[PDB]
RNA sequence: AUAUACCGCCAUCUUCAGCAAACCCUGAUGAAGGCUACAAAGUAAGCGCAAGUACCCACGUAAAGACGUUAGGUCAAGGUGUAGCC
């Protein structure tokens, strides 16, 4: 027989109530693959809903230290003739060039933005 | 809408022959004719009783080999040898098929005082072109 | 004492070794970890997902690993026990790709207007005594007006197990191994083809090495 | 006597294109509904149009035109149920 009842449960609960009732006389060639190897989630159906209130995703944004003075670095100096490739692993862009020289100097030693800023514009124009 | 010889479509499930599913537009384009006599061309005299001998002979044989002629009978008649060419079917015996046979083969020759002759083809079921 | 060569693989965990055919480093050149934006994004598909960068949405490379181990794990084994494994896309740029993939197999593809009650009205639609496929491998489980596809529901229906590449606007809801991944680059997709490819042309392999071993003792 | 019991043979829409067995899905498994070819659940035997035939052509004209509608027409063509007369 079978269940077509997709929104009950799973396909593995399904077929095992019905195997153990006597009702699938033969199991399924994929029940003991489950078995074995079963998946995080059972496939049991959910609705989806939308979120009414104060409910909110708990997806968040991705922001890293550098991005401070990434944003920074736009800013002043914008986005050179020096494209991005993006097609290859270990690009190095120029931003990238001036966020390394200015971490640099930061685990050296120094303190005010505004004179790690000068200072590692001066590095870069050498 | 036109109803003289055309066998309604039930459901599906009425078992019919090529004789009764053609309609009267089909009356020499498909089907053809049950009986073969000449009365019918330009220059005749005596078609009028040999239809009416017609279709005596097709309710005789009808309630004579009753229960057993699968479809309609072909009453040819080339010189004055009459002929009722069957299909009848395979349920009754044939010592009585026989019997029949002897009973027509006789009583319509001296009913219409001419050769009669039967030439029964026995059939198993009764045949079905198409299921309306 | 066929139950050997069909209970072995079962208590082998990873009896095909097909955990050396797929690395986070792998996935992450391949792009699987880029998704869509939080504007297209599915409430089911959140537990699945990293995070977002610029409104862009990423998926979680290590959840995307180990549901990729238990997919092909499956799939290695359907395919080890002979079953019909059938690829469902309906993507346009990649249809020659998946049903060249199931000829380089010997499996089935289909990538194209699914007709209604393929996998349900069946009997009627192909014949009285049709095996339907014991697995499905959804590479692409939207349409292409953006909904999830008919096969998903019908195989459910029809207690077909079903593996899926489910991207950030999906519904990883009624798909048995959902494998959390990007399916909009060429690189992500011919990487999920490489790898299917793989599993089950080596299952299938195996299988004819221990039925050889076994007849020949 | 009843066409308001009918067979029979027709009118009419029709100078139409629908009627559909059997399944399947959708609707929280309601009456019901089932469309997108760069395609979203519909698949379909059968009847009808179409096709094939008649007349002088493949044109035109014929024939043909289902399911049902109108208790539409005829117990007086014939057969005939029901009720009646002898
Ligand atoms: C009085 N009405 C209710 C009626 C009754 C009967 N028959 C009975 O009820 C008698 N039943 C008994 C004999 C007692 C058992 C009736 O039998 C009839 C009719 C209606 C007529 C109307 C006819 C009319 N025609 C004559 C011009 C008409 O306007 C139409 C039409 N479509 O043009 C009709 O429908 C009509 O012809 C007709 O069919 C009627 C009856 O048959
Ligand atoms: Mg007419
Ligand atoms: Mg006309
Ligand atoms: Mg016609
Ligand atoms: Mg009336
Ligand atoms: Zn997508």
């Amino acid at each position: 027989a079978g269940s077509r009842l997709e929104t009950v449960g799973s396909i593995f609960s399904r077929t095992r109530d019905l195997v153990r009732a006597g009702v699938l006389k033969e199991k399924p060639l994929w029940f003991d693959v489950y078995d074995a190897f079963p998946p995080l989630r059972e496939p049991v159906f959910q609705r989806p809903r939308v979120r009414y209130g104060k409910a909110k995703a708990p997806i968040q944004d991705i922001w890293y230290h550098e991005d401070r003075i990434r944003a920074k670095f736009y800013s002043v100096y914008g986005s050179g003739q020096r494209a991005f490739d993006l097609f290859n692993p270990n690009f190095k862009s120029t931003c990238q060039r001036f966020v390394e020289k200015y971490t640099e100097l930061q685990k050296l030693g120094e303190t005010d933005e505004e004179k790690l800023f000068v200072e590692t514009g001066k590095a870069l124009l050498a | 809408k036109n109803r003289a010889a055309r066998v309604r479509v039930s459901k599906g499930d009425k078992p019919v022959t090529y004789e009764e599913a053609h309609a009267p537009h089909y009356i020499a384009h498909r089907k053809g004719w049950l009986s073969l006599h000449t009365g019918n061309l330009d220059g005749e005299d005596h078609a009028a009783e040999r239809t009416v001998e017609d279709v005596f002979l097709r309710k005789f044989m009808w309630g004579t080999f009753p229960g057993c002629l699968a479809d309609q009978l072909v009453l040819k008649r080339r010189g004055n040898q009459l002929e009722i060419c069957a299909v009848v079917l395979r349920q009754l015996s044939p010592h009585k098929y026989y019997f029949l046979v002897g009973y027509s083969e006789t009583l319509l020759s001296y009913f219409y005082k001419c050769p009669v002759r039967l030439h029964l083809q026995t059939v198993p079921s009764k045949v079905v072109y198409k299921y309306l | 004492f066929n139950d050997k060569i069909l209970n072995e693989p079962l208590k082998h965990s990873d009896f095909f070794n097909v955990k050396e055919l797929f690395s986070v480093r792998s996935l992450f050149d391949a792009r699987v970890h880029l998704g869509h934006k939080a504007g297209c994004r599915h409430r089911f598909m959140e537990p699945y997902i990293f995070g977002s960068r610029l409104d862009h949405d990423i998926i979680d490379l290590e959840q995307t690993a180990t549901h990729l181990q238990l997919a092909l794990n499956f799939t290695a084994h359907m395919a080890y026990r002979k079953g019909i494994i059938l690829f469902i896309s309906r993507n346009r740029q990649f249809s020659y790709l998946i049903e060249n993939m199931a000829r380089d197999c010997g499996e089935y593809a289909h990538t194209r207007y699914f007709r209604g009650g393929m996998l349900t009205n069946a009997r009627l639609l192909f014949g009285p005594t049709v095996r339907l496929p014991d697995l499905i491998i959804f590479l692409h489980t939207l349409n292409n007006i953006f909904e999830p596809h008919v096969a998903v529901r019908d195989a459910a229906k029809m207690n077909i197990p079903t593996v899926g590449i489910v991207d950030t606007n999906c519904n990883p809801c009624l798909i048995t191994y959902p494998v959390p991944g990007n399916d909009d680059s060429p690189l992500a997709v011919h990487l999920y083809c490489r790898l299917f490819q793989t599993a089950i042309t080596r299952a299938k392999e195996k299988r004819q090495q221990v039925e050889a071993l076994y007849r020949l003792q």
